[PDB]
């Protein structure tokens, strides 16, 4: 009874909770505490999600489901409420506090008076009951709500001319987004929910301190703790307005600044000139102040020093006090080491890290200008350094510090950098000071240019934070078009900052001429600025940016960096190479920068461990296997140098708790000393590249460590609580845990390598192929780390190539300049603004897909230490401590170099996940999973125990399978395709044992016969899955191979192959041949597209795709043309009723925008208390979407179909990315099956290794000469029961077809004509020809029959040859077969050379004389002058001949035209008279040049509309000159395939179709009411009614393009080359 | 007028400023038209129905490509612009280039100055046309490299000499213009050992 | 074809030029510390692959120009 206990305690606590309201500027009462609120609705949720899982709650069961419901209601309702109530506040604050607005915009400010009113009265009536189910029972209280925020939304996104003059008032604005922007605005009176937009506008202020009225501005904050005090503190009273006392924050910022750095000048000067340093003062003066102050404070004194030396040393003769500079920097340095050697606070440790190198620069600086005699101060050796000179008598506190190397000079700029990571300054960051200074004093830009991880993009932030600048770093990429630079220049010239635009050569070629006008014009007001003439007293310099007057900021640059090597890369054009100084930044000082890393991180033998590390990199680069995801450079060694020091530190700890635990002696000398550095580095260097190596690189690895370390060891930790919880995690999850050595060791030490790998990098890559436990490790790796650390996991799973980038990443409207979201920009900003505690939880981004350069080279700024998804608006988005960004892939051909240094790489082979472990989670899952959703469960245990002796290692599957992967097979084979196939149909085999059960309910299957039936049928299904895709060859080899492995026992047919067997419910085999009887097809029935002769391959495929369907797993068909895909796929589907089936067309242009409007014809989208789900509008039923060209749509040059990765997406995670609003979708009673020619036939692209794994492939290869044999002969036994005396000629004649068919697909092939492919289809149109041809008659002789059967074969394999001696050959070999198989016949009466026939002087389908066709064509052809169209023809044979083949096609159902032939040969001309002739209305598109794809679309309907609706007979001719676009082609190629355009008709356009289809129909007498029915019979309709007559030029490439652009223009309009006039 | 071409904007100031200028008579440059064929064809067809001002002139620059319409070609007056063929030719287009008042300063050493930076400019580049030999790629030293190793000379120059009419060559900072055009100016674009 | 049986003979004289085996190294405890065995490993290894991929393709190439098997995409994209 503890599930009513609860239930009690749960209403209990929904009666009494009650919405905490707090007061807001006495205008009402705003709901607080909404995270109490989410969390206990979860945890009901979860508890009664508990209850429905014991028995016992049936009793309570409606009670608890009702509770759910209620609990829904309430969710729903607060996931609205907060995000209204929280824009209603800020939008509340900009339509009531500023009173321009009301002045600029009063229409929706009477907007948002009216719903303002309506919240406040909402809320009054909140506050009068603040119960919860109160509020919730409120009427229409749901509806209110998301009204509400629609309105909401409509405002706001009306508040753009607003936010962009605001944007002009405080110039740091355009640096903010809209939304953050209105935030701001609207919450200025409270500044507590700004703190979090700071860091958005300032370069190191992340916060600001208030007092406790929250009015006067003390000073400001950092990221780190690290505070700036403010000597004239801000008030906010006195300067209500947000942008007035924000620019009064910053001025005085610089200010307390400026006046801070003379107090910290005036103390260091104590430490300089001193011969000894007191470290207890220098510690306390490095406390003091801020780490850029006492950075700056150094280099000031060291720079008065050095002048003062040089001045001394002037006379040339002198003594030398460069010595005396010299052992002062060594002392100063040597106390900074010291201090570095023992515990120091996290702050003091960055400043004296900043100074160890500083003070590394400066000893090495003075030791040159020492060994190079100088003794001026105006050498070059010295000018070319960079000097700070402090002038204390300068009134303007900003200008009392000035910045020179060489002839350069500058102020610092005093913007609040924090606590910036400081880079060693190398000799290639001081030639990259040297170039880009000089650049700066040239009022010109800079380009350091060079391979990535030289330096590039930090040079320049170092050299910016040197000089005091706000650097912003800048992601470019093609969108960031002329106006969006444009405003980004108009920001940083306003604000005065620093831009750095990386990857610069990204932009388009156009787009960087374009810019380099307002890069000219910049450039020139700096010049002007810089001009001594201009006093700042007159009009500011200003520069004409997007056709505005700018402001322009003396500390403003431009810096672009690029990497000109990379493929594909815009070249910038030389007018704009001439404003920018260039720098070639190749070879990093890799041995520098470590040495000093090492020593500045307190490593005492830093200088060997960096002539060994170093070294050791390049050995490792040169030395182990190359692989595309292997990096040993610069990225790679300063994330070994900072884990070194982070292990370091960890270490350190860990050995002072050991002391303090084991009695009381800690000395921090002593542990120094006694500190193993090598083996720290060594683990530091294991733990960042082991997990990225190969399996035979892992001993090279090591034997490399033990050759440049000889001596250490690296002992990797025992995770024992990680490992715990990973085995709880995986036992609960099917998986199999090993330890060590054991089944699935390898597995759990890769997901041990990837834990360590997060908490390094915050950018992931899973690499290897596919089916290599990749998403199970990070799967399980997330969920223990949630029941370890007790910190929700959460993780977004996106296909980066599914979609567009547009829809990744987001769009820049080019009218109106408005920024929409994309995927990962939408996840990103709604964790970052945490409105329901994002940031608290653990965010996985995982980009599971293909990676090219395209879009990855968008996330440089996020993967790198920028950490900023920068976008072409302006606004830079920082990614959170707890997000972590995932790529799992197959591979890294297409990624360069910049994408795999920027993150840490997991390698996973195949070898990681083994079969054993595969079969231990299939044999797991059957006995645990039922799969009705018991007897079941049972018969699933006893088949698993059954199974059990094969499914081992070394066993028969295992074998099996290692024999399969030597075999040929149509696509490429992979373990898991074979392993799920085989699941599947055990699955199969289990429900067919449930299935007899329930039919013999007194007498169910015993274990005898349980064994038997359970082992025949894993044989069968072993061969149907490790050989269905390959010849019968092939599959014959398996089955040979498997009676020669295998201890089951098989069938003793001496030749006959197991394949042709069946397992029988009774536990033995069975010939197929047993399900194969002769049918006898109806008369009426012949040819039919609906009839099956049954064969065995018919049967056979019938049954393995029954097998695959009825588990609802996807599936391919492939297979030659022809050959029987689609039939065999509808006659298993006619044995699911409860399965209906809708055909789309793959082509070339094919984008998963066909599946969309698929989706949006057959489904619909609704909420459910789990998100969106996408379900058939027919309930019961299961939708199956068969896509007949799956590996024709095109692959982009990196190897990637877009349409493919969307159904792999839809397959593997079971839904979609709803685009529109960024929302996943889930697919509810949706299935796929393809159809696909081999990928080796032109045209055709081999599927993903990663989309092939999730879906079985079965061969369907054309039927042999003796399968041909008898399903023809069954249809020509059919068919001649119409005349007796010709049923003697049944057996011949099929023989006859037969053998002329094979000589035709033996004779005339791809390789010479695109179009030459045979099919059964071809003889299947003969069977209907002729039947069609004898059905009129009564009677007829032999020598008529073969006159028929000679000229079907003239019609289908001779109307498409190009060549005349073709058409010589089908000539004569069409009266050679004909002799050969009917003997004794009049040859001349049945094989007279103008072999015509004609229903057009008859009025049934008999021969016509070519004299007396060709009087009446000419009077037909006079009326037709008279009535249609007077343009007179010239009539010969061959004229004769192509208007009776398209009165033929005319006539025919669906009956579509492909004429083929030089311009002005007729063909329009002769389909017009023929379709006069027929009664078909001929439509015409009249294309002109501002014929658009929308024309087309209403150029179409209304075709559909007449041929539909109407009951029209409508020939629409259309020529190749008519396609503009391959939307025309794509459009056109699904109406000739199915009839009808899926989204054709949406919207009101849909209703209208409706409206007169219900007319239609009422006309023609039928009781339709549903638009399923009406769309149904409409698109019968057009098939009946409409054809297409296609008519272009004999072009060679052309025609083989057109053979994949529009497949079906060669599989559903019949082909006439008419050619050239003989 | 001088627009740069890329841009639907530009192309509408590039139409409104040839409107312009040939009731004007104003000049009129477009830069990189290299980069839109069509409209090139669609400038060519507007120019060729047009009297415009006796002084109006409208420059075209762009680079050569295959891409640049026939009609447009034939339309217009070529001129190509590439290396100079010789030494000789690169130091005489170089002393054409540099106004003579700038070189005709106080310092009479500017004027040799200004010579030994023509030469070393004429070498470097006549080096780049022998490839492998000469340098190890075809470096982009042209013009920008010049004017920026002329202002370095002329600034440090002034620096040295205060005005003087007469400079000792051993006061001339050689070192300082050594460093710069090897670490900054020439040196930038040089990315081999 | 003319250049049908061009492409025969010069795959067929390709074929007789280039050798046939290149047999891996073989990994020992003490083999592995030798860098000289650790370069020349990756060597062979890389030049047996590549030996191996163009004897297949050349022997594909010489198939096709007798007729013996059909042209695939990669096969007709080698030939061209
Ligand atoms: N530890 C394990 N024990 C047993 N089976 C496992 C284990 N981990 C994964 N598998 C199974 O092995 C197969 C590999 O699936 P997984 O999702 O891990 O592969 P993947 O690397 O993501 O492949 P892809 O690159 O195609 O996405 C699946 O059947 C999976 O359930
Ligand atoms: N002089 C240096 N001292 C310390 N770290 C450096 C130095 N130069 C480069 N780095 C580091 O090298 C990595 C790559 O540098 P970055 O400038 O981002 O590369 P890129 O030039 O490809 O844009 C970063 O981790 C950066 O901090
Ligand atoms: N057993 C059979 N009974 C009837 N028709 C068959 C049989 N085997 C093959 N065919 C013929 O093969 C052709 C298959 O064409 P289709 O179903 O479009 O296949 P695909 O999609 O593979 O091209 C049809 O003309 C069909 O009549
Ligand atoms: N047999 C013919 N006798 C006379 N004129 C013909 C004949 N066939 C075609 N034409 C000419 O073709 C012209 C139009 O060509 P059309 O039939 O549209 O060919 P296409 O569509 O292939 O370009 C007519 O104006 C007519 O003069």
């Amino acid at each position: 009874m503890a599930l009513e206990e609860f239930l009690k305690q749960i209403r209990e606590v929904w009666n009494t909770y009650e919405l905490d309201l707090v007061n807001y500027q006495n205008k009402c009462r705003l709901i607080r505490g909404w995270d109490d609120l989410f969390n206990k609705v979860k945890e009901h949720i979860n508890s009664v999600s508990a209850m429905k899982l014991s028995p016992y709650y049936k009793v309570f069961e409606e009670d608890a489901l009702s509770w759910e419901d209620k609990l829904n209601r309430i969710m729903a309702l607060f996931d609205v409420w907060i995000d209204v109530q929280r824009r209603w506040v800020y939008l509340e604050g900009i339509f009531t506090g500023s009173a321009d607005i009301k002045h600029l915009l009063p229409v929706e400010t009477q907007r948002f008076q009216s719903i303002s009113t309506e919240f406040l009265a909402l809320m009054k009536k909140v506050s009068k009951s603040p119960l919860v189910m109160d509020v919730l029972n409120i009427q229409g209280v749901q509806r209110s709500l998301e009204r509400l925020a629609d309105l909401l939304g409509k405002i706001q996104k009306a508040l753009g001319e607003y936010l962009e003059r605001e944007r002009s008032s405080f110039p740091r604005f355009y640096f903010v987004g809209d939304e953050d922007l209105l935030e701001i605005i609207g919450n200025s009176k409270n500044v507590a929910k700004l703190q979090k937009h700071f860091k958005k506008m300032f370069a190191g202020v992340s916060s600001i301190i208030l007092n406790e009225d929250n009015s006067v501005v003390l000073g400001i904050s950092s990221r780190e703790g690290e505070e700036v005090m403010f000597k004239t503190p801000v008030s906010i009273t006195e300067h209500p307005k947000i942008n007035e006392w924000l620019t009064l924050v910053e001025k005085e910022m610089r200010v307390t600044l400026a006046k801070l750095l003379a107090e910290s000048v005036t103390e260091v000067e104590i430490f300089g000139k001193a011969t000894s340093i007191d470290p207890n003062t220098y510690i306390t003066w490095i406390d003091k102040y801020q780490a850029q102050l006492v950075v700056l404070s150094a280099q000031i004194a060291w720079s008065e020093n050095v002048e003062t030396a040089l001045s001394s040393m002037g006379g040339g003769g002198d003594a030398a006090p460069l010595h005396s500079v010299l052992s002062n920097v060594e002392v100063t340095l040597n106390v900074l080491a010291d201090s570095v050697l023992m515990e120091q606070p996290p702050l003091r440790r960055r400043k004296l890290e900043h100074l160890i190198t500083e003070l590394v620069h400066q000893r090495d600086v003075t030791r040159s200008l020492i060994k190079s005699k100088i003794d001026n101060a105006k050498s070059f050796e010295w000018l070319s350094q960079m000097r700070f000179y402090f002038d204390p008598k300068q009134t303007d506190v900003l200008q009392q510090l000035s910045i020179q190397m060489a002839n350069a000079k500058f102020n610092y700029g005093f913007e609040y950098l924090g606590v910036q990571d400081k880079l060693v300054q190398t000799p290639l960051t001081d030639r990259c000071y040297l170039t880009m200074t000089q650049a700066l004093e040239a009022r010109l830009g800079g380009s350091p240019f060079g391979p990535a991880g030289t330096g590039k993009t930090e040079s320049v932030k170092a050299l910016g934070h040197q000089l005091g600048r706000f650097v912003l770093v800048f992601n470019c990429d093609e969108t960031f078009d002329f106006q969006a630079m444009g405003r980004i220049f108009v920001g940083l010239c306003q604000v005065g900052a620093w831009g750095c635009f990386d990857e610069f050569n990204r932009l388009e070629e156009r787009m960087l001429s374009a810019v380099s006008q307002q890069v000219q014009c910049i450039q020139e007001a700096l010049r002007e600025h810089s001009n001594p003439n201009y006093d700042k007293t007159s009009a500011p310099i200003t520069c004409e940016l997007l056709n505005k007057q700018v402001k322009v900021s003396p500390d403003m640059a431009i810096f672009i960096t690029m990497n000109p090597g990379y493929a594909g890369r815009s070249n910038l054009p030389d007018n704009l190479k001439k404003l920018f100084r260039s720098l070639a930044m190749t070879k990093p000082d890799r041995q520098l920068i470590a040495q000093v890393m090492l020593y500045s991180q307190g490593f005492r033998t830093a200088e060997v461990l960096a002539n060994k590390i170093v070294p050791f990199f390049k050995l490792c680069d040169e030395q182990l296997s190359s692989q595309s995801h292997y990096d040993f450079g610069l990225r790679a060694l300063k994330s070994v140098l900072v884990s070194a020091g982070n292990v370091k530190r960890e270490r350190i700890q860990k050995i002072k708790r050991e002391k303090e635990e084991r009695g009381e002696a800690v000395d921090e000398g002593e542990i120094a000393e006694n500190l193993p550095e090598q083996e720290i580095l060594i683990q530091s260097v294991c733990e960042t590249m082991v997990p990225k190596l190969v399996a035979e690189d892992i001993p090279l690895l090591f034997s490399l460590l033990s050759d440049v370390f000889p001596g250490v060891q690296y002992h990797r930790g025992e995770m024992t609580a990680l490992r715990e919880e990973l085995k709880k995690v995986c036992q609960e999850m099917y998986l199999t845990y090993g330890d060590g050595e054991e089944v699935g060791g390898m597995w759990v030490e890769k997901v041990l390598q990837l834990y360590q790998i997060t908490q390094i990098n915050h950018g992931l890559m899973m690499v290897g192929p596919s089916g290599s436990g990749k998403s199970m490790a990070w799967r399980v790796l997330l969920k223990a780390l949630e029941r370890l650390e007790g910190v929700e996991g959460v993780a977004h799973i996106i296909d980066p190539k599914a979609i567009s980038k547009d829809h990744l990443y987001g769009t820049l409207d080019p009218n109106t300049r408005e920024w929409t979201d994309g995927l990962f920009t939408h996840v990103l900003r709604k964790i970052i603004d945490s409105v329901r505690g994002e940031l608290q939880k653990r965010q996985w981004i995982v980009f599971d897909g293909d990676v090219d350069p395209e879009w990855v080279e968008n996330l440089n700024s996020v993967l790198d230490d920028n950490k900023l998804l920068t976008l072409p608006n302006g606004e830079r988005l920082s990614l959170p401590p707890n997000v972590r960004i995932m790529f799992e892939v197959q591979d890294l051909k297409y990624a360069t170099l910049a994408t795999v240094s920027r993150c840490g790489m997991v390698w996973f082979s195949e070898d990681v996940l083994s079969t054993d472990m595969i079969f231990n989670n299939f044999l797991a899952r059957l006995r645990s999973i039922p799969l009705d959703e018991s007897p079941m469960l049972q018969i699933q245990r006893d088949a698993a125990t059954i199974m059990q002796p094969y499914f081992t290692s070394n066993g028969l599957v295992t074998k099996a399978l290692e024999h399969a992967f030597q075999l040929e097979h149509i696509m490429d084979l992979t373990r898991l395709r074979c392993l799920g196939s085989l699941f599947s149909m055990l699955h199969q085999a289990c429900r067919n044992v449930a299935q007899y059960n329930a039919n013999h309910p007194d007498f169910p299957m015993q274990i005898e016969q349980l064994e038997r039936y359970i082992q025949r049928y894993l044989v069968y299904a072993i061969l149907w899955s490790l050989s269905g895709d390959s010849r019968l060859k092939m599959r014959a080899e398996l089955g040979e191979y498997i009676r020669r492995i295998t201890t089951v026992p098989l069938p003793t047919a001496p030749n006959i192959p197991i394949i042709d067997y069946e397992v029988s419910i009774s536990g033995e085999w069975s010939p197929w041949q047993a399900k194969v009887p002769q049918i006898e097809v109806e008369t009426h029935k012949v040819a039919a597209p609906d009839v099956v002769v049954p064969t065995l391959d018919t049967v056979r495929h019938e049954a393995l795709l029954y097998t695959w369907l009825a588990e609802h797993k996807p599936l391919v068909l492939c297979g030659p043309p022809g050959s029987g895909k689609t039939m065999t796929l509808f006659s298993a589907l006619r044995a699911l009723p409860d399965m209906e089936v809708v055909g789309l067309n793959f082509s070339s242009a094919t984008t998963p925008e066909l599946l969309l409007k698929t989706f949006d014809h057959y489904c619909e989208y609704r909420r459910t208390p789990n998100g969106v789900v996408l379900a058939p509008v027919q309930l019961g039923k299961w939708l199956v979407l068969f896509c007949d060209e799956i590996n024709l749509p095109d692959m982009d040059k990196y190897g990637t179909q877009r349409v493919i990765s969307f159904i792999r997406q839809m397959v593997e995670h079971g839904g979609f990315y709803r685009t529109s609003d960024q929302t996943w979708v889930k697919l509810e009673r949706i299935q796929f099956v393809g159809a696909c020619n081999p990928p080796t036939d032109p045209g055709r692209k081999p599927l993903s290794h990663r989309f092939l794994r999730h879906v079985p492939v079965v061969y369907v290869d054309y039927p042999g000469p003796a399968s041909l044999t008898q399903i023809y002969g069954t249809f020509n036994r059919a068919m001649l029961r119409l005349i007796p005396s010709l049923r003697t000629y049944a057996e011949p004649l099929t023989a006859a077809m037969v053998e002329f068919y094979t000589m035709s697909q033996e004779r005339f092939t791809q390789d010479t004509q695109p179009h030459y492919i045979y099919s059964p289809r071809e003889m299947t149109r003969w069977v209907r020809g002729i039947f069609e041809a004898l059905r009129p008659l009564e009677t007829l002789p032999v020598e008529g029959l073969i006159r028929i059967w000679a000229h079907e074969a003239l019609r289908l394999f001779q109307d498409r040859l190009v060549e005349d001696e073709e058409r010589r050959w089908t000539d004569e070999n069409i009266d050679t077969v004909a002799l050969k198989h009917f003997p004794n016949i009049d040859r001349e009466k049945a094989m007279s050379r103008p072999i015509l026939y004609s229903n057009w002087l008859s009025k049934d389908y008999i021969p016509v004389d070519q004299e007396e066709l060709r009087d009446y064509v000419k009077a037909r052809l006079k009326v037709f002058y008279e009535e249609e169209l007077d343009v007179p023809l010239v009539l010969f044979n061959e004229v004769l001949d192509h208007v009776l083949r398209i009165d033929r096609i005319f006539r025919q159902p669906q009956g579509h035209l492909l004429l083929i032939g030089v311009s002005g040969a007729g063909k329009t001309t002769l389909s017009r008279f023929v379709a006069w002739m027929n009664g078909l209305s001929v439509y015409q598109i009249k294309v002109h040049r501002k014929y658009t794809g929308e024309d087309f679309d209403e150029d179409l309907r209304t075709v559909l509309r007449r041929s539909g609706c109407k009951n029209e007979k409508i020939a629409f001719i259309m020529d190749e000159s008519n396609v503009l676009d391959s939307g025309f082609l794509e459009r056109m190629n699904t109406l000739l395939a199915n009839g009808e355009v899926p989204g054709l008709f949406e919207g009101d356009e849909y209703a209208t179709l409706m409206t007169q289809c219900k007319e239609g129909a009422q006309k023609e007498g039928l009781m339709l009411d549903s638009h399923e029915e009406l769309y149904k019979w409409f698109t019968s309709q057009v098939i009946r009614n409409l054809h297409v007559v296609f008519t272009m030029n004999p072009s060679s490439e052309g025609l083989k393009d057109r053979a994949a652009t529009s497949p079906a223009l060669f599989n559903r309009c019949v082909l006439n080359w008419f050619g050239d006039w003989s | 007028t001088s627009i740069a071409i890329g841009s639907a904007e530009g192309f509408n100031q590039a139409d409104k400023a040839i409107n312009t200028a040939v009731k004007s008579g104003r000049w009129v440059m477009l830069k990189n038209v290299h980069l839109a064929p069509g409209w090139l064809m669609q400038l060519e067809k507007k120019l060729h129905s047009l009297q415009p001002h006796a002084c109006f002139r409208l420059f075209l620059t762009m680079e050569i490509n295959p891409k640049v319409p026939v009609n447009l070609l034939r339309a217009g007056r070529i001129f190509v612009f590439e290396p100079p063929p010789g030494v000789k030719a690169n130091m005489l287009r170089t002393f054409s280039s540099i106004p003579v008042s700038r070189i005709c300063k106080s310092p009479n050493e500017r004027a040799r100055l200004y010579f030994l930076l023509a030469w070393f400019h004429a070498i470097i580049q006549e080096r780049l046309r022998y490839a492998p030999l000469g340098w190890s790629k075809k470096y982009e030293f042209g013009e920008s490299d010049l004017r920026s190793a002329c202002d370095t000379v002329d600034t440090w120059l002034d620096d040295t000499a205060k005005g003087r009419q007469n400079i000792s060559p051993d006061k001339i900072p050689w070192s300082a213009l050594k460093t710069l055009m090897a670490q900054s100016i020439y040196g930038g674009r040089v990315d081999n050992e | 074809p003319a250049w049908m049986r061009t492409l025969h003979t010069t795959a067929s004289n390709w074929l007789h030029l280039i050798p046939q085996t290149l047999s891996h190294l073989k990994r020992t405890v003490e083999n592995i510390k030798d860098p000289l065995f650790r370069f020349f490993e990756r060597e062979v290894k890389m030049g047996a692959k590549l030996l191996q991929d163009v004897r297949q393709d050349l022997a594909d190439v010489v198939q096709v120009c007798e007729g013996k098997k059909k042209q695939t995409n990669y096969l007709r994209t080698l030939i061209n």
